[PDB]
């Protein structure tokens, strides 16, 4: 049991790390994809014109 | 077995247990392995409480082992670990599907497409209010609170449940 | 806003086009391919002398 | 026999120190989530078991002398804690005590103490090494010079001031003059702290105005330190020696200036009031 | 290549969307880029209707715009009028013409990136 729960617990931090990382990408995108879809209307303005 | 809660499932000898056999550790994790002396003594995986499977591979009753999967059967590295990242910034099923399969707003961790309801964050476990240094659960309940540090780290890295501007 | 202006020679271009919409193509798509081939040699040449 | 217990006692009582952390010895300590397994797998404080429920019923977490388990403590999220609170009443040779916020705000002040690892075996638990211990509730608090160079725990606290009466040097607000107090002296009686005490004080009372965080040190969290609390209590509050000292006295129960410094205290004290009202003649000083 | 089209009672609007996305699906070359198709309003005509879908793609972005006529005065039976548009383009492309070029995909939001750093930062 003492070897299976330090697996588990160094396990559950590598865990963690995915979580971070997704949820990192997650706060990311949502900013990327806003401003690139108002870059895409100031484009389209311009082609307008 | 019962003064812990382990149980398996297997061929004894001498009245221990020395088997190929699926496994369960009072972790609630499943595991299928082999044994001798009443040890583990195999080639065996571990299928977390989460399901996820971790490999266990024993010498003398001692482990050496690297192997992991995640429950959704992302394969894994516990190290450089090449995902999501510099080479390309897309989860598991984007990468497997490419852009998904029918472009459902699930180009994204979770959907189909809400605001974060309390308020709060995403960081794909639980809602967390920065104003309130509390992390919840999906299921809106309750998950364990962070002082400054772990707020400050979710304020800059993730995504708040800000109004969706 | 940024601005533009005009430069020559796309106009000889348009000139051509619409000369020989004066003949009043059919197979529009493909009849303005034929034409931007047929510029490709004759067309540019002489628009290039014709300049001045 | 169930009683409210602050936060700020958790994390006094939890990673309070004598050489030794109390988390290993059993006796000290017994905390029993009864909650779900989920939230305990998600963290769990820093000795606390997960309750195993069957059928609505709990199933005695025997891990321990419950009998004499001389602090013995429960917490839900918030405050089904409550009636294992009442069962706990027949038990401890103490009263058994309820953790006011008994989730939210102890951690949502102190992250660090929630992980996903349940035990610490007996040398992984005496391996454990102390965060800083906190004076002033959330705004003010006492280390060892060890911890005031640890990264991680001055990183935490998001602290930056120290304040201190030693000689020896530190790594961190060199010649940050208004964001470092520090004074150099010997623990030797005759070091007349009572002037320095002024200033000391008015510079934490700043910080207080500007919500700054502040770690004390005397570099062992041993005497100077203390005093220059006694000090600050009094001055802060308009409060009796006496008080002050019984606030100290449990702040970390190790806290004791000198008899000198005990002399500089009651003349702190009748500056203030204008007489001494604490005699001195007791043991408990 | 193109699909075949129902008739204008044998179309629902969602039968119009997988027909269109399946479309999109014979496109191929530079198909790395991958579509996904949005739904756009019904346009109500004296005795016609017009239903739309845009499809968009991702890998800056291409998109696309379908059309589809509806005969209020003329048999369920009539199959369905369709047309095409790229965002750029004011070439009504129909299904039965020589495929797009994917090529101008590429040429549009290499486009769009020109203009990008064209821009003018009359910016508020």
């Amino acid at each position: 049991l003492q070897e299976e729960r330090r697996i588990h617990a160094f396990a559950m931090l590598a865990e963690r790390q995915r979580r971070m990382r997704e949820a990192e990408e997650s706060g990311r995108r949502q900013v990327e994809q806003k401003r690139l879809q108002q870059e895409d209307m100031i484009f389209k303005e311009v082609i307008k014109v | 077995m019962q003064y812990t809660g382990s149980q398996y499932f297997g061929e004894y000898i001498n009245g221990r247990m020395e088997g190929s056999a699926e496994y369960i550790l009072p972790t609630d994790t499943r595991y299928i392995g082999e044994m001798k002396d009443g040890m583990f003594h195999g080639e065996g995986t571990l299928f977390f409480p989460s399901g996820s499977r971790f490999d266990a591979i024993w010498k003398k009753g001692l482990v050496v082992k690297g192997k992991y999967t995640f429950n959704d059967g992302l394969q894994y590295e516990d190290k450089h670990w090449h995902y999501c990242d510099s080479y390309d910034r897309r989860f598991y099923t984007e990468i497997c599907y490419g852009l998904k399969p029918s472009g459902i707003s699930q180009l994204t961790n979770m959907d189909p497409p809400r605001r974060i309801p309390l308020g709060y964050y995403d960081c794909g476990d639980g809602f967390y209010n920065p104003t309130t240094r509390v992390i919840k659960d999906y299921r809106n309940r309750f998950l364990r609170n962070a002082d400054d540090d772990e707020h400050e780290w979710i304020v800059r890295t993730c995504r708040k449940g800000w109004l969706p501007m | 806003m940024s601005h533009i202006q005009i430069p020559p020679g796309l106009t000889e271009l348009l000139q051509g086009y619409t000369v020989e919409v004066g003949q009043q193509p059919p197979d529009l798509v493909d009849f303005a391919v034929e034409y931007f081939t047929r510029l490709r040699e004759a067309r540019r040449q002489e628009s290039d002398t014709f300049i001045v | 026999d169930l009683l409210f217990c602050e936060p700020t006692e958790l994390y006094n009582i939890l990673n309070q120190v004598s050489k030794l952390s109390r988390l290993a010895e059993p006796n000290y300590l017994c905390l029993l989530d009864v909650r779900s397994k989920r939230q305990y797998d998600e963290s769990h404080v820093i000795t606390a078991l997960r309750v195993k429920k069957r059928d609505h019923q709990y199933l005695i977490p025997e891990s321990v002398d419950l009998e004499c388990v001389r602090y013995c403590i429960v917490y839900d999220s918030n405050t089904p804690a409550v009636e294992f609170g009442q069962i706990l009443i027949h038990f401890t040779r103490q009263p058994v005590y309820v953790l006011r916020g008994g989730y939210e705000c102890f951690s949502g002040m102190y992250h660090f103490f929630r992980t996903q690892k349940i035990i610490w075996m007996p040398q992984e638990l005496d391996a454990f090494q102390p965060y800083p211990v906190e004076i002033l509730p959330g705004r003010v608090y006492l280390g060892k010079i060890s911890q005031a160079c640890n990264a991680k725990m001055h990183k935490d606290l998001k602290i930056k001031a120290h304040v201190n009466i030693s000689m020896e040097t530190t790594p961190y607000f060199i010649g940050n003059a208004d964001k470092l107090l520090h004074i150099k002296l010997e623990d030797s009686p005759d070091t007349l702290l009572f002037d320095y005490f002024r200033h000391i004080c008015h510079f934490i009372e700043l910080h207080l105005r500007l919500h700054s965080v502040v770690l004390v040190f005397s570099t062992r969290g041993i005497s100077r330190s203390v005093a220059a609390v006694v000090a600050l209590l009094m001055h802060y509050n308009e409060e009796t020696l006496k008080r002050s000292w019984a606030q100290v006295k449990k702040c970390k129960t190790n806290m004791r200036p000198n008899r000198a410094f005990v002399a500089q205290l009651l003349e702190w004290e009748k500056v203030l009031h204008g007489e001494y009202l604490t005699d001195i003649s007791e043991p408990i000083y | 290549k193109n699909i075949k089209w129902l008739t204008h009672g044998e179309f629902t609007p969602e039968k119009g969307r997988k027909q269109i996305e399946k479309f999109v699906s014979t496109w191929e070359f530079q198909n790395r880029w991958v579509y996904y198709a949005d739904f756009i309003e019904k346009k109500d005509l004296i005795h016609s209707y017009h239903y739309i879908y845009r499809v968009r793609w991702s890998a800056v972005s291409a998109n696309a715009l379908f059309t589809i006529k509806f005969n209020k005065s003329k048999p369920a039976d009539m199959p369905v009028d369709v047309s095409y548009i790229f965002e750029n383009s004011e070439l009504l492309q129909r299904p039965g013409e020589i495929r797009f070029r994917e090529q101008w995909l590429r040429d549009i939001t290499e486009t769009k990136h020109i203009l990008l750093e064209s821009i003018p930062f009359k910016v508020v």
